[PDB]
DNA sequence: TGGAGTACAAGTGTGAGGAAAAGTAGTTGGGAGGTACTT
DNA sequence: AAGTACCTCCCAACTACTTTTCCTCACACTTGTACTCCA
């Protein structure tokens, strides 16, 4: 029921998903000169388009230079009968040395009709098999708050061989979620981290299969989302610590340029450690000259965050805790 | 995948302990309407040990041996393809300071060049090294000089001065004229220097039609682009070589020191000011291995940019693509111009070759690094410890630049030094001869010696041998007399070593200059700057540990043991 | 207002983390984590009942065919009946014809003047707008959708004394222009194939699209998904589909593609929020609370979250609860081809800094899969909610209601016939299994008397003799002509077998008979060790073998004994394989394969390599 | 170079022995672990020799070019199918259509593991026979049966055993039932047969076909149960099954028990997804499925960048990282298969009509779908499989 | 038997040809050899 | 009882598709750099 | 020979549509062999 983690092709579906996207290409380029006027056939559809690259969609905010007029021209029987008439017409010569369902599976798709048949839960391979009804119970203690046992599925789960990047990495809080005689957490997004350490540029036009980019892929102008959550989930472990001058230096290795958000985590690495040290155990040269570096410090990386992109914080009050902090020395 | 390299492993490899080096360029065109922004590879370049950048800087020693090092590991080197090698340190000139020198090898340059002249090597704030030579002529008429690629260049005196400040020539004659009028000395030498000018060139009359002139003739040489007009061409001159301690935002006080290289330079041909010594430890300084790191990385991406354009100029003669909002055309060049700054860099830490296809400043290009040896350990660490006097010196066989010297008290040892050739040349520091490497603050500082009698420098019009210039890094901002500053050098000393502001570094040395009859030229002159020698020692009233260069130690009284302080001079 | 954001839009997914810090230290956790901390929560099912009543694809174009909601009629407005709840179900044939008091339980009413009107063109859409929130009183009428038009209802004149609602209808024009209209919702305002219009809604109950409108159609739209709402009153509407937002102002001229989503999602459900402001999104894997900018009221994109599940089919209902501190939301994705649902529990604040706790999930009744459900918003930590039902192959309305603290039609039409021609044939087939199982009731009987008596003593050694002599003809009827190269019956007593009442000598007088053939020419197996598959356990011996046997059937049987005993001697004369040859009449076939089977054929029978 | 390089998918006819030397030295791992845990003796060994070396003449017998070996992974379970129904044994196919999806025996994924060294040299187009590509469906287990007893003949020279006083029997305690059901069905499969006693199986020779008359001798055993499951509690004035053991007779046996049979059920709903209720796995408990999770453990037997999954397999370990329940637990606590029987009689201790003929079609929806999961046909082949019982018997008796 | 040493980890690995110049228990590269036992004789000058 | 008309016993005939690993091959990440071109 | 011409020197992201050709059956044509209103 949940979205697997397989990598499998088939006969018969990966036909009838060509021949799914191939009648696109005829019902577009009808299109092409309907909106005017009044040798693989998938990969013209997707550089159509722009690739994410940041969550499962690709967006716009609304009030901006987007703009454009709607169309008044009404769509009708007269247009519509029309559009579809020159693919049937031509898009049936695969229909006739394909499958007696790619037939089937082709006709009903025009009108309406979704199938019920999802192609990996027949499949009966029996190694892909065991994969899907073991990814519906590891979610279902989860959601039902008892992790004696889920945390159990986990590590038979990824003794399969055929299991995927998806399901590696999300679901770690099982460790998360231990804490009795638990290994911790951090050192999984550690390794993690570790052998996908790729900073390759987005390809941006593979046919995506078995992945999506915008959760595992390490590409640029965002960052690994295995990356980011080690930060975050080291930092308030830090903070538990009670190595913050431990934590800052390993931001100080990676040239991570490509994005806003790891220089705000930054921006509070040395925050945070300007809390517990601009008290000094006072109530006297010593750390006066370290409290007021590790504001500084602050002030310009939130401001640098600032230079970056997206990252829209409530400047007033942010600002007067930073005041504020060297208002403790006096 | 990226693993962690320690340098453990780089000695067996026998490979050079490389880090890589990130360069993002600003591809901008249009008026800088499309700007791209391009983090590009340049190849490893080999990084010292116990640096930031080693992997061994905030490390235990019994993590040493977690790594396989030795327990006192002592860093501070390279590893080019095993051999362990270092950047020798070197003594030349200190920076920011007008000597006085007198020298014989003027007379080779013509006829009617004297033998007297003012040399100044201003540094600029990111280490670089730039000396503007003041020469002397029997004609009157002193010529400036300087160095820009690998040519030497002449320009008279007042072209400069009329291009500092928008001066009119009264403006020009009457800065000069502090006091002192009824010196012929003064008054007669410094009419031919004007009266040649308004012959030589009448047709420049302001500040804007001069440098009309001075960018016009040296456009090309500058390799300046033509949408700069002379005059910025000119101006981009004024702020590359004259006085470079400051460059913009002090065309006022870059017009302030070169009349106090004059009024020096004239009491000098006098003989009112006896000529400095370069060899006397006092005017010399150390040329750390960083900072001349420093600058030949600073180098290499200077000859980094200028074949990208000559790249583009390789497309010029094509009508390829002429697409320069275009993504793929800036690949389509830095795919094929010779990006490797890798062993670029390492190609100067093995052979020991200065190469440089624009000129630095020294005058050497060899034996700038060495085989950091492991014969024993008292060899090894005599290495860092060494500093070498500079290889052009051998020729001389007059024994100046050789001979043990007074003022290495503390600085030099006067034993540690080999037998044989560089007998002399290849002298070490003391066991307590710290070295600054950052620079100190000075925005406190003036505020304090305008607190005290200092007048500032605008106000003043003012000059002379008879006043005390007070000096701070080269820049010129007061005057008073010779017994106030004579109290100032005990009054700045007494707010430095107790706790009034943090302003006052305790690295600033304060070379009170007191006058004398023909001897040095007086003044009361502070540095606080990068790559001094400094040693501790201890002061006797308000007893605090005390830090003095080997400029202020010319003009103390500091005793040794405290049986033999006597009474009324020792205040050290 | 929140601090971790970027603009495009705003993260939370499943169970991983958040992104922002708000980093207040006094003394009250300085972090806004969102994975917060409480109680554990777990939803409880109250079965109750509410009402009555090609093959591997599914259409998107219906959405609904049932309602019920807080909706008030025109005459209660100089009355203080505040808000009523009437009902409106679909039945018929094939579902055409149209037809509350929340006491203790949700059922019908209780005096049943349903009116179930005629519709002769039938039912896709049962669906209500209601109203705004900060209006001052409610809507008073339906518009629903048929399959030749689109009709008008009016929610006028409902009394108490006869629990009675009628409707006024205006008469609906057809398909003028022959596409599918997909939803109606009002906030003649409707969503036809291709376009979409504006309509000022009439005023009497006895006796109109406006000069300026446009179009929607998409050719890269594969479905024919289609769904409609309007944004924030001021004349600007929604587009929807499984592609993208269309926001038209009909005043202004301005579109704008903020989804661009026909890369990977497939819209499921667009749902407004009763609150104006928040706005949900409930698409493929994604569960977005996109809010509303305060300086332009257009879209903000606020505080999302992925849907884990691969379903195709997720409708979306989502209630509010307004607590003193605090404003809940939910979310009901129900299945057509499962029983799951996955919801959320928000917490809506005033400065538009708002959390999420945690998911959880119920199942149903395991046969149908549900195909309706509706919230009972209740007249506007302990999580008491509730909701009613309605499955597909399921046409029984129950209710349920979500607190804190089946025979397939392949079976019925077929077994026991009305045939009046075989009544009793099976009939007596009844009493003709009884005319034997009573026949060999007794026989038993006479050896429950005889155990291991002397009569039978008779038996034991005639079943030594009889079972002695014919064993050697058996043995010598292949050993005359062996060479076969091209069997163990074991009935060669005939009297019955079954007359004789001993456990432990009837299996060791067989096994005695073993060890009387040490010799060759035959081979026998055991039972002690093969005979295990009904029992799944271990047999030591054959006494406890039938003592499994005859420890399960104490009661059930018939004085425990009688039909146990000649079950296992049932079972010796059926597992009767005891006289094949010895190993020489195996391997002299097993050399005549391997040399008339030529030289390819050696390593083709090889085994003992590993 | 080409002297390192070998195994390049052109062995012309060796290949085309090598799934016939192969899928013998599997057959030898297969029934020597039968001897091992399933406790069949040495004639169990010995006879599936000969049933092989008449199954090279198959092929051998057509003609050596274009003869295309019609084999599969069932050949392995059909001519183990043949050293059941001669061996006479009590056994029945749901013992080896369930155990394979609890993969006791090496029957799935007999490549990965079991040769060692006959997997290089094989053509990718043999490879998804010689593998576990499927599970057989629909009766596909039923299919390859007509491909063994039918080209030679397994009648005449040998006889078709379904020992049919078996699988009444194993249905008895299958289920829980008072016994008088072992006898009940007695009269019934002897009244529709001509020659009455002793079925024999369906074979093949000519055709392509299904079997529309449903001729399998084990399938007709499995519909004989399926109409006096019906009888004796509506075709009855004896009312001898009282009024009040109907409530705890179909939901106490639709019940979840954790036995070692009905949890090596559930896994026949996992591979299936064919049959309602076969996604039922959701409603499992902890130490249900911990054996479920040790079931895995008898999985992963047969199912340099390898030492970083290494640490995956250090950052996860298998057992527990602090006191499992391997050592300091329970020796004897498991509950038994003669115990969910005698729990249920102990439950259905009373023992002394449109309201009953509703209420015992409660138990023709459990176990005439019972039947459906433990042998993994569709219920429209039931009705292939009921169709010729009923109306037959309809057209003997008259 | 020969075997060889793992610079990294110290773990005694062998090599045979036509294999990788690696670690296998570690990824590392340098890798150095260990003796076994050899008879070397010495005066005791 | 002899003769039909629709329900139906009973033999053999057509093509046409799911198995999924198996290794090769679809564009831009990639992989480096002095040898190779007659205007 | 005089500084281009700029052609490439050149591997290969995750599989891209091929890909090795093998193998399970589907889905109804045939006219009695059955059970029957007019004749």
């Amino acid at each position: 029921m949940f979205e697997v983690p397989i990598t499998l092709t088939n006969r018969k579906f990966a036909q009838r998903r060509k021949l799914k996207y191939q009648y696109i290409n005829y019902i577009s380029r009808r299109f092409d000169r309907i909106s005017k006027k009044s040798s693989d056939e998938e990969r013209k559809f997707w550089k159509k388009y722009e690739k994410p690259e940041k969550s499962f969609e690709i967006w716009r905010t609304v009030s901006s230079q987007n703009k454009q007029p709607i169309n008044k021209q009404k769509m009708t029987y007269h247009n519509f009968k029309k559009i579809e008439k020159i693919p049937l017409r031509k898009m049936e010569i695969p229909l006739l040395h394909c499958t007696k369902e790619n037939k089937l599976y082709f006709q009903s798709i025009s009108r309406g009709l979704e199938p019920l048949k999802t192609s990996t839960s027949e499949v009966r391979n029996y190694r892909t098999r065991h994969i899907v009804t073991l990814t519906d119970l590891l979610h279902l203690n989860v959601s039902r708050h008892n992790w004696s046992l889920a945390y159990k599925i986990f590590a038979t789960l990824i003794r399969i061989p055929g299991v995927q990047i998806k399901s590696l990495w999300g679901i770690g809080v099982e460790i998360l979620d231990n804490l009795s005689n638990s290994s911790s957490g951090l050192d999984f997004l550690q390794w993690m981290c570790q052998i996908y350490s790729s900073k390759s540029r987005f390809v941006q036009n593979i046919n995506y299969r078995s992945i999506v980019p915008p959760f595992q892929t390490g590409s640029r102008t965002h960052t690994a989302k295995f990356a980011i959550t080690y930060l975050w989930s080291s930092l308030i472990n830090c903070q538990k610590s009670m190595l913050i001058d431990k934590i800052s230096e390993w931001v100080l290795t990676p040239p991570f340029m490509e994005d806003a958000e790891v220089w705000f985590i930054y921006a509070s690495c040395h925050l945070l450690k300007a809390d517990t040290l601009s008290r000094q155990f006072v109530n006297r040269d010593i750390k006066i000259n370290q409290v007021i570096k590790h504001i500084h410090y602050v002030r310009t990386f939130l401001k640098i965050c600032l230079d970056k992109g997206g990252f829209a914080v409530p400047s007033r009050l942010i600002e007067n805790q930073l005041k504020s902090f060297e208002s403790r020395l006096y | 995948v990226e693993r962690k390299v320690y340098p453990s492993e780089s000695r067996q490899r026998l490979t050079s302990y490389r880090g890589k080096l990130l360069l993002k360029l600003k591809w901008s065109v249009n008026n800088g309407e499309e700007n791209l922004f391009e983090v590009r590879d340049c190849g490893g370049l080999p990084v010292m040990l116990q640096s930031n950048r080693c992997h061994l800087n905030k490390m235990s020693p019994y993590e040493l041996v977690q790594h396989k090092e030795e327990s006192d590991e002592i860093g501070g080197y390279f590893i080019v393809n095993g051999i362990e090698k270092l950047i020798r340190m070197l003594i030349v000139q200190r920076r920011n300071h007008p000597m006085a020198i007198i020298r014989p090898s003027f007379a080779n340059r013509g006829a009617s060049y004297s033998h007297y002249g003012i040399q100044i090597r201003s540094v600029r704030p990111d280490q670089t090294s730039q000396t503007n030579v003041l020469h002397y002529l029997n004609d009157g008429q002193v010529t400036f000089r300087f160095s820009w690629r690998k040519n030497e260049y002449l320009v008279p005196v007042v072209m400069i001065l009329k291009a500092l400040c928008h001066t009119s020539d009264r403006e020009i004659f009457d800065g000069i004229i502090g006091n002192d009028v009824k010196d012929s000395f003064l008054t007669d030498r410094l009419e031919l220097l004007l009266r040649g000018f308004k012959k030589r060139y009448p047709h420049l009359q302001n500040r804007t039609q001069v440098l009309q002139y001075l960018g016009d003739k040296f456009r090309v040489v500058f390799q300046a682009s033509p949408d700069q007009s002379d005059l910025e061409v000119g101006q981009e001159v004024l702020d590359r070589i004259v006085l470079v301690h400051l460059g913009k935002d002090g065309s006022q006080d870059k017009f302030r020191m070169l009349l106090f290289m004059i009024r020096k330079l004239y009491s000098l041909v006098a003989g009112e000011c006896s000529p400095d010594n370069p060899d006397a430890t006092q005017h010399q300084e150390v040329l750390l291995g960083g900072f001349l790191y420093g600058m030949i990385l600073k180098e290499k991406i200077d000859e980094y940019l200028q074949n990208i354009i000559a790249q583009v100029r390789m497309d010029i003669n094509r009508g390829m693509a002429i697409n320069f909002k275009d993504k793929r055309y800036m690949s389509r060049v830095l795919m094929r111009v010779n990006e490797n700054i890798g062993s670029k860099m390492q190609y100067f830490l093995s052979t020991g070759n200065l190469v440089s296809q624009s000129g630095l400043d020294l005058q050497q290009v060899s034996g700038y690094t060495v085989v950091a040896e492991k014969i024993n350990f008292y060899r090894f660490i005599s290495h860092f410890r060494m500093v070498h006097r500079g290889s052009f010196f051998a020729q001389l066989k007059t024994t100046t630049v050789r001979k043990l010297l007074p003022e290495s008290w503390g600085f030099l040892c006067p034993v540690h030094t080999p037998d044989g050739s560089p007998c002399g040349l290849l002298n070490h520091f003391a066991h307590k001869c710290r070295i600054s490497t950052q620079q100190s603050d000075v925005s406190r500082i003036p505020s304090i010696l305008y607190s005290l009698g200092v007048a500032p420098a605008s106000h003043t019009f003012a000059a002379g041998p008879s006043l005390c210039c007070v000096q701070i890094d080269g820049k010129i901002i007061g005057w008073v007399s010779h017994e106030q500053g004579k109290i100032i050098a005990d009054t700045l000393r007494y707010w430095k070593v107790e706790g009034k502001t943090p302003g006052l570094p305790i690295d600033l040395e304060i070379g009170y200059v007191p006058p004398s009859t023909r001897g040095q030229y007086p003044g009361l002159y502070l540095f606080g700057g990068h790559s001094r020698m400094l040693r501790p020692v201890r002061y006797l009233p308000l007893d605090k540990e005390d830090i003095v260069g080997p400029f202020e130690q010319v003009y103390m009284n500091i005793a040794v043991t405290p049986q033999e302080i006597q009474n009324n001079v020792h205040t050290h | 207002l929140g601090v971790g954001v970027q603009g495009a839009s705003l993260y939370c997914p499943q169970e991983n983390y958040t992104t922002k810090k708000q980093e207040k230290p006094q003394w009250l956790r300085p972090v806004d984590d969102t994975l917060a901390e409480d109680a554990l929560d777990l939803h409880i099912v109250v079965k109750s009942l509410l009402c009555d009543t090609d093959a591997f694809f599914w259409d998107p174009t219906v959405a609904n065919r049932l309602d019920s909601q807080y909706i008030q009629t025109a005459s209660d407005l100089r009355n203080y009946r505040d808000g009523t709840e009437i009902i409106a179900y679909a039945s018929g044939k094939t579902g055409s014809v149209l037809n509350l008091t929340r006491q203790n339980t949700l059922h019908l009413n209780r005096h049943n003047n349903v009116t179930s009107i005629e519709l002769h063109s039938p039912i896709k859409s049962i669906k209500i707008p209601g109203a705004s929130e900060s209006i001052g009183r409610r809507s008073n009428l339906v518009g629903i959708i048929t399959e030749n038009s689109f009709q008008i209802f009016r929610i006028e004149s409902v009394h108490s004394r006869s629990c009675d609602v009628m409707v006024s209808s205006s008469e609906p024009l057809y398909f003028v222009e022959i596409d599918d209209l997909q939803v109606v919702d009002f906030a003649a305002i409707i969503d036809i194939k291709g376009n979409w219009s504006i309509g000022r809604i009439p005023k009497n109950f006895n006796n109109l699209i406006d000069n300026l409108h446009g179009t929607i159609f998409d050719p890269e739209e594969l479905s024919s998904w289609k769904r409609i709402e309007w944004f924030s009153h001021f004349q600007k509407i929604l587009v929807f589909d499984r592609s993208k937002m269309i926001e038209i102002d009909f005043m202004n001229n301005w579109q704008t593609e903020v989804v661009q989503a026909k890369a990977w999602s497939n819209i499921r459900d667009y749902k407004r929020i009763d609150d104006k402001n928040g706005i949900l999104l409930t698409s493929r894997e994604i569960i977005i609370v996109g809010a509303s900018e305060s300086n332009d009221p257009v879209r903000r994109i606020s505080w999302k979250h992925d849907l884990d599940p691969d379903d195709t089919t997720l409708r979306i209902t989502v209630q509010k609860v307004k607590k003193p501190d605090h404003i809940l939301l939910v979310a009901f994705v129900y299945s057509m081809r499962h029983k799951r649902i996955y919801m959320h529990v928000f917490s809506h604040r005033k400065a538009n800094l708002f959390q999420s706790l945690g998911c959880s999930t119920v199942l149903e009744i395991p046969g149908g899969t549900p195909t309706g459900i509706e919230t009972i918003l209740t007249l506007d930590f302990e999580l008491v909610v509730d909701f009613l039902v309605k499955l597909r192959n399921s046409s029984e309305v129950y209710y349920y209601a979500l607190s804190n603290t089946v025979d397939h039609p392949e079976w019925a039409s077929l077994f026991n016939n009305a045939d009046e021609r075989e009544k009793e044939s099976i009939g007596a087939l009844v009493s003709q299994i009884k005319l034997k199982e009573r026949e060999r009731i007794s026989r038993v009987q006479n050896l429950i008397e005889h155990e291991n008596s002397h009569d039978e003593d008779k038996y034991l050694q005639d079943l030594g003799y009889r079972l002695s002599i014919a064993t050697n003809e058996l043995l010598e009827s292949w050993q005359k002509t062996k060479d076969e190269s091209i069997h163990s019956k074991l009935k060669n007593l005939l009297e019955n077998s079954d007359s004789f009442a001993s456990i432990p000598e009837f299996s060791s007088l067989l096994d005695q008979f073993f060890q009387y053939y040490q010799d060759q020419d035959v081979t026998f197996i055991g039972f002690e060790k093969l005979l295990h598959l009904f029992l799944h356990e271990d047999v030591p011996g054959l006494d406890i073998f039938y003592n499994k046997l005859l420890q399960c059937w104490v009661l059930v049987s018939p004085q425990a004994e009688l039909l146990t005993k000649e079950i296992v001697k049932d079972i010796i004369w059926s597992l009767a394989r005891l006289e094949k040859p010895s190993l020489f009449e195996p391997i002299q076939n097993e050399i005549s394969r391997s040399l008339s089977g030529p030289y390819q054929d050696i390593i083709s029978s090889w085994d003992m390599d590993d | 170079r080409q002297s390192h390089k070998k195994f390049k998918k052109l062995i012309g006819h060796e290949a085309k022995l090598l799934f016939l030397k192969s899928f013998q030295f599997i057959l030898k791992r297969q029934i020597r672990w039968l001897i091992t845990e399933m406790r069949f003796p040495k004639e169990f060994e010995h006879v599936a020799k000969i049933i092989w070396l008449k199954i090279l003449k198959t092929i051998n017998d057509q003609p050596q070019e274009e003869l295309k070996l019609q084999l599969h992974m069932t050949s392995t379970i059909s001519i183990l199918y043949l050293a059941s129904t001669h061996l006479s044994l009590p056994v029945y196919t749901c013992d080896y259509i369930k155990w394979i999806c609890t993969a006791k025996m090496p029957y799935f994924q007999a490549s990965e593991i079991l040769p060692k060294s006959w997997r290089i040299q094989l053509p990718n187009y043999y490879v998804s026979i010689l593998e576990g590509s499927i599970s057989p469906f629909n009766g596909q287990l039923y299919n390859k049966i007509a491909l063994t007893c039918g080209m030679i003949h397994f009648k005449e020279f040998f006889n078709s055993e379904i020992s049919c006083q078996g699988l009444l029997l194993k249905l008895v305690m299958q289920c829980a039932l008072p016994p008088e059901f072992y006898f009940y069905t007695k009269q019934v499969i002897e009244f529709e047969e001509t020659d009455i006693r002793n079925l024999t199986l369906w074979e093949r020779t000519d055709e392509r076909h299904t079997g529309r008359v449903s001729n399998h001798a084990e399938l007709r055993v499995l519909s004989y149960f399926m109409l006096t499951i019906n009888w004796m509690l509506s075709f009855d004035r004896d009312r001898q099954y009282p009024l009040k053991w109907i409530l705890s007779l179909t939901e106490s046996l639709t019940q979840r028990t954790t036995t070692s049979e009905s949890i090596g059920r559930n896994i026949v709903k996992v591979v299936y997804p064919d049959k309602p209720t076969s996604s039922d796995y959701f409603q499992w408990s902890e130490e249900e499925t911990l054996e479920f999770l040790k079931w895995m453990e008898k999985q992963f037997l047969p199912t340099d960048q390898k030492i970083a999954r290494r640490k995956l397999y250090k950052i996860f370990p298998l057992d527990r990282e602090a006191n499992h329940d391997g050592e300091f637990n329970d020796s004897t606590h498991q509950l038994t298969f003669i115990e969910d029987l005698q729990e249920r009689y102990a439950k259905q201790t009373p023992f002394f009509p449109p309201a009953r003929k509703e209420a015992i079609g409660r138990l023709l929806t459990h176990i005439a779908s019972q039947l459906l999961v433990d042998f993994a046909i569709s219920k429209e082949q039931l009705k292939d499989c009921i169709s010729r019982i009923k109306n037959a018997c309809l057209h003997r008796m008259n | 038997t020969l075997k060889y040493i793992c610079a990294e980890c110290s773990s005694k690995l062998s090599l045979s040809r036509t294999d990788a110049v690696r670690c296998k228990d570690c990824g590392h590269r340098i890798l150095l050899k260990a003796r076994t036992k050899r008879l070397v004789q010495f005066e005791a000058r």
